[PDB]
DNA sequence: TACTTCTGTAACTCAATTTTCGGGTCCTAGTACACTGATGG
DNA sequence: CCATCAGTGTACTAGGACCCGAAAATTGAGTTACAGAAGTAA
């Protein structure tokens, strides 16, 4: 009942700072008084149910296909929510087996990137034993996602491609027995590969922006 | 200088682009697996299909035959859950019962005379005589008069005397669509819903007479109590009224042994702050949940 | 209807009526009238006195249709009443409507 | 849930376009390699005219 | 191509040569059906050739469901023998195969719209009435039901060679309209 | 095997619980996370050193992280958010519409059942559960006692212990069908009560994904699944390749099942319950750590209790059919009314009726 | 020969179709009465078949269910007589396209012109992309109309579309699920709406 | 259940024919002894029934039977609806 | 009074259409049951 | 001061129509024989 809106607003206000430090998250927590989200008269049953829902939502936002900034913000959100609970038996974040690899590699990347704040937050969460290592995220009965284009093509990939291409042109210039002209048997190389991929990516982002722009 | 350098650079370029192609193809395979998951979501599908007949056919819809243990259990007269299922008698159900009984009696009283009239007509068809034909016509007129008399019979004389055998099983099928068994309908009609059972509100004089008769005659022969009460009442109604106005039904006074029993039962059947008093009552003799609630909240509470 | 005068009930009625005829205690016209009345009564009772569904599986050996009567002969048949099973080697089903 | 469906299908079309471009690149690379083999064979044929 | 149609049904007729009392056959046959209020023939079924025979009072029997000419002839002879055992002077005269229905799959989707556009004088494609294109082949008097799934059903032929030649004639057109 | 969605959000592919538990324990092997111990200036230095070694950072950096990342009720609530605003409006509405404002009996009952045994340490220290025991949050669907059970299915959820022999949950599932007393006591109600159905019919079996684990522990037990297997072996019923077991040489750790998929548990002839495994998780330190009582009833439906049709003060100790006094054919009486209505002076039944001992499902289940 | 032109005129009036179609239907009826290759068929059925043929020929085809609802015979006889007339007259009719039933279907409904164009484009692109192989054009038109209405401001349920187009809601669902995943690329690029095309039932 | 139905049928038939017995000139004692004889004498598998729908697939027969009395293994059973399947 | 069509049965094909079949779905209306809140002798 | 006895706040029932989707079944056309009844048409 509006909890998802609060979580999304907090994550957006964290990402707009373009920062990973826990100091910004703490400042946002104090300004928004998010620690009072659990405040309010509610008996133990509904209290723990709401805590379960909040932890599940935060963990869902912490996992892919969200961006790195959103994932780290959701990590701080999980830390703050779990550490600030009114339930005597603090509710635990449900962790599935299939998602353990993603979380472990995310932590490894965080520590590798010198983002010691998020790594220490995750380590504190693990040490406190705040995780219920279940089989599936939820009991079974009866945004800012991440795109694959950036994984496929980015600045470094195209830089390497064009470096290879220009080196290729140079060795073609030097291979021919005569310096005047290259051999007629090797002239099929395409110069529009970079242009073609640029066209594809610009069309993709144009579609994306005209999509997220309302009619 | 020599195209060998062209070969080396070229297959290393092919290797890098082939690694890129393999990664892209793995992404495509993952995307198509996601799409397959999504279509099976569209093609996916309850708890109700299992409840009592977990194993059931998809052509007949019947489960496996009852186990020999089930047959032995039925032999010992252990009522199943569906056999002990009780449902209240709705007002429309009562009216339907009345109408169905009236129609049943009309049909049962008409079929004999109608068949007699049909036989008389058949005899008239082949009589090969005239004076005998006129006599048969007179008999048919008498039969038709009897049929008319039966048709115009009043409801009071048509209902019966709450002890005559009607076709209660037909009512369970034609009139009722099967929601009530034949025996249930028979018992409800004979004991409770018959007009010969006084359903009017009890009077103070009637209640006093019932109490006096129960005291003098004993509280064990309620059939004779109802018969002697004068008014047309069922033994069940008399017993119900006596109990609802009785004063020895509950013990009305607490004892040390009863307090100890209540404390032991509460400590045994507690799950925390939830104390189900209804479940505690039935190990207590002649007690109600309100009495236990008051006793455990006011006196036997440790606090 | 000339269909239900073949079972145990209808047969026994037939021999009882015959026994009265040979005893000179009843006339054949009344006998046939009673037979027609029994047919009507049994039809009405079965259509209105009975509520229970059976399901039978078998390998239909033969069938036959004529003058509005089906005559199935099935082999290795199993009937399923409310809860019990009845297995028979061969069964004949005579249907008429 | 059509939002993620459309996002995924559009990514699918984009990555099929990338695969088409890369497959054309690979085909032309293989044609170039065949030309390389042919012309290197022809050129090396000029020095086995004097062998032991 | 290398694929050939597989016969699914063969309708043949024979003259038993004597009038029949359908009531007696219905009352004495093993698997006969006789409903004069629904049809004027006795419907008999047999298991070994898996065929259905309609027997008429005039003595003309129609056997259907056979998957081969020899099977159809054997089924017709079986029905003739069955009628003979019932006390009738039934013979086997004028046995003729009247229809041959076969099915096949060219194994590729077909564009029916283009086919009807370029073969308007033969094909009749009405999606409202039937989801399949009806091609009235002219060289052999055969009718082909052609579906977008590639399945082709040939009907109306009296000989197997007719079906084979009709499929050979139709296959190039379908290949040219390969969706 | 890895548990994955067989259905989008409804079911999981069949996997061995043993492999899943082994994977979980190997991915947390020696990580200091599976402890099962109660939570505990000198320790600050050790914590800083541990952070430094785990995160490849300096001691001063570890101290800075520890000090800066520290933790960061009161009835009034102001400057509300959208969800907090909704909660405030709901509280105001409840205050203005309610006069007592207390937890309802159902709420307290559910909470106490859920939290009946949390953090309860063993009295012996020898039944302590090992670090990682694959708790199964099973649920048993109640039988169709009242008619409305068909519409909405009530269930009782039990936290079964992994690597726990079967027949330990079967002996723990509390159902009224095991307390049924057979025979008819119309002639005299003072007969010695016949052995409860729990003793006469000890047979029972689980069915988990095409495998009938029959409870053949006792000599009185015999294969109930034999009838089902023979029924399936008949002409054709789709079901096939049925398996069999003994149910005492198998444990929940050795079971291959799905999550959220209805499996069967039959006992007392034909009393059938739907077994659904909501989820499987490793044992934590904030839940029960005992093994003597771990087959623990976490929730029960609190069924209704039948009342005597004569007096509405007591339950139904007897059920009468074909009664010449009752209005309804199946009529429910307590001992007092039944005795007063069905026996003249010494136990001679008055009229005609078939009386049976009735155990209230809402009292013993 | 009479009592058929009057019946044809009554059928045309029940549809409010123009007089040129009526004249073509009368010409076809006179022709088929001249060949008499289908003498055994009822005159009313021949008139209905001629009316359907004329409507199909002039470029405003109707559906067999839209002639059955007007005529006194069932769709089976209408189709049989249609085929018989096409065989006897030795003439042919161009195959119906999904865009022919767009204008009438969307005019019977209160959908705006923008939604009509959107549905027409969706259906044309869907048939071009082979998303509905071998399915009747009317079902595809109904599915396109449904998606266009659900995405647009004015929403219509499957029932109303089925009644207007004479297509069972089950057929609408079957033809809608085939084009369900490809909803956006079928829509016009410049299409305004209040309910996102990105989310639909 | 079958004995109850048989008894009810006997009672109905007797009640219906009592009028003919009275009219034609035979005493009701003959009726009573008829009832007693029928009841006393009441003490190949054949099913006599009525067909609601005999569906025939390629080889699968589906029988929908309105009502019937069957004589399986020398024991009489009654059904008000039969849904059976068979393979020829 | 002719002079037609229209039934079955067979057999594959496909889409469209209907049927129906178990279960759910939502909504109004009592129902149980621990607790409160005086209430009176 | 220990019993009373309406109210109270729920989930849990009770009927009461009512809907949603899936699976099976049907229809519909294509051939061709065959005999007899319907169904207009003249
Ligand atoms: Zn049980
Ligand atoms: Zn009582």
């Amino acid at each position: 009942p509006g909890l998802q809106t609060d979580c999304e607003a907090l994550l957006s206000r964290f990402q707009e700072t373009d920062s990973v430090r826990f100091e910004d998250f703490t400042e946002l927590w104090r300004n928004m008084k998010f620690g009072t989200i659990f405040c309010g008269r509610m008996r133990n049953l509904e209290k723990n149910m709401f805590t379960k829902e909040a932890l599940a939502l935060a963990w869902r936002y912490f996992l892919p296909p969200y961006t790195f900034q959103i994932r780290v913000g959701a990590l701080y959100l999980l830390y703050g929510l779990y550490n600030t609970q009114l339930c005597q038996p603090k509710q635990k974040i449900r962790v599935a087996l299939k998602d353990w690899d993603e979380v472990l590699k995310f932590q490894q990347d965080l520590v590798n990137a010198q983002h010691f704040d998020a790594a220490y937050i995750f380590r504190k969460l693990r040490l406190d034993r705040a995780f219920h290592f279940t089989a599936m995220p939820k009991l079974l009965s009866y945004k800012d996602p991440s795109d694959r284009v950036m994984k496929l093509i980015t600045s470094d990939v195209l830089e390497e491609m064009l470096n290879v291409h220009d080196h290729y042109q140079n060795m073609k210039h030097v291979i021919s027995v005569d310096k005047s002209k290259p051999d007629k048997a090797l002239s099929l190389i395409k110069d529009d590969f970079f242009d073609n991929i640029k066209n594809i990516v610009l069309e993709h982002q144009q579609w994306h922006k005209d999509r997220k722009n309302p009619s | 200088e020599d195209p060998e350098t062209c070969l080396q650079l070229n297959m290393v370029y092919q290797e890098v682009i082939q690694e890129k192609l393999a990664e892209a193809n793995l992404l495509l395979a993952q995307n198509r697996e996601q799409q397959e998951e999504l279509m099976r979501d569209l093609a996916g599908s309850y708890m109700g299909h299992f409840m009592k007949p977990y194993f059931k056919d998809k052509v007949t819809g019947v489960g496996p035959p009852a186990n020999e243990d089930t047959r032995e259990k039925a032999a010992q007269g252990i009522k199943a859950f569906e056999e002990l299922l009780v449902t209240k008698w709705k007002n429309w159900e009562k009216a339907l019962l009345r109408k169905s009984v009236v129609s049943d009696r009309l049909q049962r009283l008409l079929q004999p005379k109608l068949l007699k009239l049909e036989y008389l007509h058949q005899k008239q068809s082949k009589v090969s005589s005239e004076l005998e034909r006129q006599a048969l016509e007179k008999q048919g007129r008498e039969a038709e008069k009897e049929i008319q008399d039966i048709n115009q019979l009043p409801e009071e004389a048509l209902l019966g005397n709450r002890l005559d055998s009607h076709d209660w099983e037909k009512i369970s099928n034609i009139n009722f669509e099967g929601s009530r068994s034949a025996e249930e309908i028979r018992k409800f009609w004979q004991n409770s819903e018959h007009p010969s059972i006084n359903k009017q509100e009890w009077s103070r004089e009637e209640e006093e007479r019932l109490q006096a008769i129960a005291a003098a005659h004993g509280h064990l022969e309620w059939q004779k109590i109802a018969e002697e009460l004068g008014t047309s009442r069922s033994a069940f109604q008399c017993l119900q009224k006596f109990q609802q106005h009785n004063k020895a039904l509950k013990r009305k006074e607490w004892t040390e042994e009863e307090d100890r029993m209540l404390t032991q039962l509460v400590q045994e059947m507690r799950v925390g702050s939830h104390i189900p008093y209804r479940r505690i009552v039935y190990y207590m003799e002649g007690r109600d949940s309100m009495q236990l609630i008051y006793r455990w909240t006011k006196s036997l509470d440790p606090g | 209807y000339q269909l239900y005068r073949n079972t145990t009930l209808g047969n026994s009625l037939q021999e009882s009526l015959d026994e009265l005829i040979q005893s000179q205690q009843i006339t054949p016209q009344l006998a046939l009238q009673v037979l027609l009345q029994f047919d009507k009564a049994i039809n009405a009772a079965l259509a209105q006195r009975v509520r229970n569904r059976v399901n039978f599986r078998g390998s239909l050996n033969t069938y036959r249709f004529c003058d509005n009567v089906w005559t199935f002969v099935l082999n290795d048949v199993e009937f399923r009443e409310v809860t019990e099973l009845i297995k028979v080697d061969k069964v004949k089903i005579v249907a008429c409507d | 849930m059509l939002s993620r469906l459309q996002e995924l299908r559009k990514e699918e079309e984009t990555l099929l376009r990338l695969k088409a471009a890369l497959h054309d690149q690979l085909n032309r690379l293989k044609v170039e390699e065949l030309a390389l083999q042919s012309m290197i064979s022809s050129r090396r044929g000029d020095e086995m005219l004097s062998s032991h | 191509s290398g694929i050939v149609p597989q016969l699914q049904n063969i309708v043949s007729t024979v003259n038993l040569g004597c009038k029949l009392d359908l009531k007696t056959i219905a009352l004495r046959a093993r698997n006969a059906e006789y409903n004069p209020k629904r049809f004027a023939a006795v419907i008999m079924r047999i298991r070994e050739p898996r065929t259905t025979a309609l027997i008429f009072s005039s003595g003309k029997m129609v056997c259907t469901g056979a998957k081969s000419e020899e099977q159809s002839r054997l089924a017709a002879r079986k029905y003739a023998r069955v009628v003979q055992k019932l006390g009738f002077p039934a013979k086997f005269l004028d046995f003729k195969i009247q229809n041959m229905v076969g099915s096949c799959d060219v194994k590729f989707p077909i564009r029916l719209e283009g086919l009807v556009l370029t073969h308007q004088q033969f094909s009749s494609y009405e999606p409202e009435l039937f989801p399949g294109l009806i091609y009235r082949m002219i060289k052999p008097r055969i009718v082909l039901l052609i579906f977008v799934s590639g399945k082709v059903v040939l009907t109306g032929a009296k000989v197997r060679a007719e079906i084979y030649e009709a499929f050979e004639n139709i296959y190039p057109i379908l290949k040219g309209f390969r969706k | 095997n890895f548990p994955e969605y067989e259905l989008p959000e409804l079911n999981t592919r069949a996997f061995h619980v043993g492999a899943f538990g082994e994977l979980w324990r190997g991915r947390l092997r020696g990580a200091g996370d599976l402890s099962l111990r109660e939570p505990p200036a000198a320790d600050s230095d050790r914590e800083d050193a541990a952070v430094a070694r785990d995160l490849d950072c300096s001691l001063e950096a570890a101290a800075e992280l520890r000090a800066v990342c520290g933790l960061d009720e009161v009835i009034p609530e102001n400057t509300d958010l959208v969800t907090l605003g909704v909660r405030k409006r709901f509280l105001e509405h409840r205050e203005e519409t309610i006069t007592i404002d207390r937890a309802c009996r159902q709420e307290t009952f559910v909470y106490e059942m859920e939290s009946h045994a949390i953090g309860k340490k063993p009295e012996n220290s020898a039944d302590m559960i090992e670090e990682g025991e694959l708790i199964l949050s099973v649920n048993i669907l109640y039988p169709v006692i009242f008619h409305k059970h068909k519409e909405h299915k009530p269930y009782q959820t039990m936290l079964v212990l992994g690597s726990q022999k079967l027949t330990q949950l079967r002996d723990s599932i509390r159902c009224v069908s095991d307390l049924q007393i057979g025979g008819e006591f119309s002639n005299t109600p003072d007969q010695a009560p016949e052995h409860i159905s729990k003793d006469l019919y000890k047979s029972a079996f689980f069915y988990f994904e095409g495998t009938f684990y029959n409870d053949k522990r006792y000599p009185e037990c015999r294969d109930l699944s034999r009838t089902i297997i023979e029924w399936s072996e008949s002409h054709d019923r789709g079901y096939g390749k049925f398996q069999t077991a003994r149910m005492e040489d198998f444990t929940f750790n050795d079971l291959c099942i799905k999550l959220g998929f209805p499996y069967l548990y039959c006992h007392q002839g034909d009393c059938e319950h739907v077994i659904v495994i909501t989820d499987i998780r490793l044992v934590h330190h904030d839940d029960c750590l005992d093994r003597t009582l771990y087959p623990l009833l976490i929730k029960k439906h609190w069924l209704w209790t039948r009342k005597c049709f004569v007096c509405k003060m007591y339950t139904a100790r007897w059920v009468t059919n074909n009664d010449s006094f009752a209005p309804e054919d199946p009529c429910f009486f307590c001992d007092v009314c039944f005795r007063m209505l069905h026996y003249d002076s010494e136990g001679n039944k008055l009229g005609e009726f078939l009386a049976y001992p009735y155990v209230d499902p809402g009292t013993f289940n | 020969m009479m009592n058929a032109f009057k019946e044809i005129t009554t059928m045309a009036d029940r549809i409010n179709l123009p007089r040129n179609i009526v004249d073509r239907t009368n010409n076809l009826f006179k022709q088929v009465y001249e060949q008499k290759s289908l003498k055994g068929r009822a005159n009313d059925a021949i008139a209905s078949a001629c009316l359907y043929i004329a409507c199909r020929q002039e470029g405003v085809p109707r559906t067999f269910k839209e002639i059955c609802a007007v005529s006194r015979i069932s769709k089976k006889e209408i189709g049989r007589c249609f085929k018989l007339i096409l065989k006897a007259l030795e003439t042919s009719v161009d195959l119906i396209t999904t865009g022919d039933f767009m204008s009438r279907f969307c005019s019977n409904l209160c959908l705006p012109k923008q939604v009509q164009m959107a549905a027409t484009h969706i259906a044309r692109k869907a048939v071009e992309l082979d998303l509905v192989p071998g399915r009747s054009p009317i079902s595809v038109a109904a599915a396109a109309i449904y998606m266009a209405s659900q995405a647009s401001a004015e929403k219509r349920t499957q029932k109303e579309i089925g009644d207007i187009a004479g297509v069972a809601d089950v057929t609408i669902r079957q033809s809608y699920r085939l084009i369900y995943p490809r909803a956006p690329d079928l829509f016009p690029t410049d299409f305004k709406f209040d309910t996102p095309v990105d989310k639909l039932p | 259940t079958v004995p109850k139905l048989y008894r009810s049928v006997i009672e109905d038939v007797i009640n219906d024919v009592r009028d003919i017995f009275l009219d034609d000139g035979v005493d009701e004692q003959v009726l009573m002894e008829l009832k007693t004889l029928w009841e006393n004498k009441l003490m190949e598998n054949v099913v006599v029934c009525q067909y609601d729908k005999i569906h025939r697939s390629k080889n699968k027969w589906k029988f929908h039977l309105k009502d019937g009395i069957m004589n399986l293994n020398g024991r009489d059973y009654i059904f008000s609806k039969a849904i059976g399947d068979a393979e020829w």
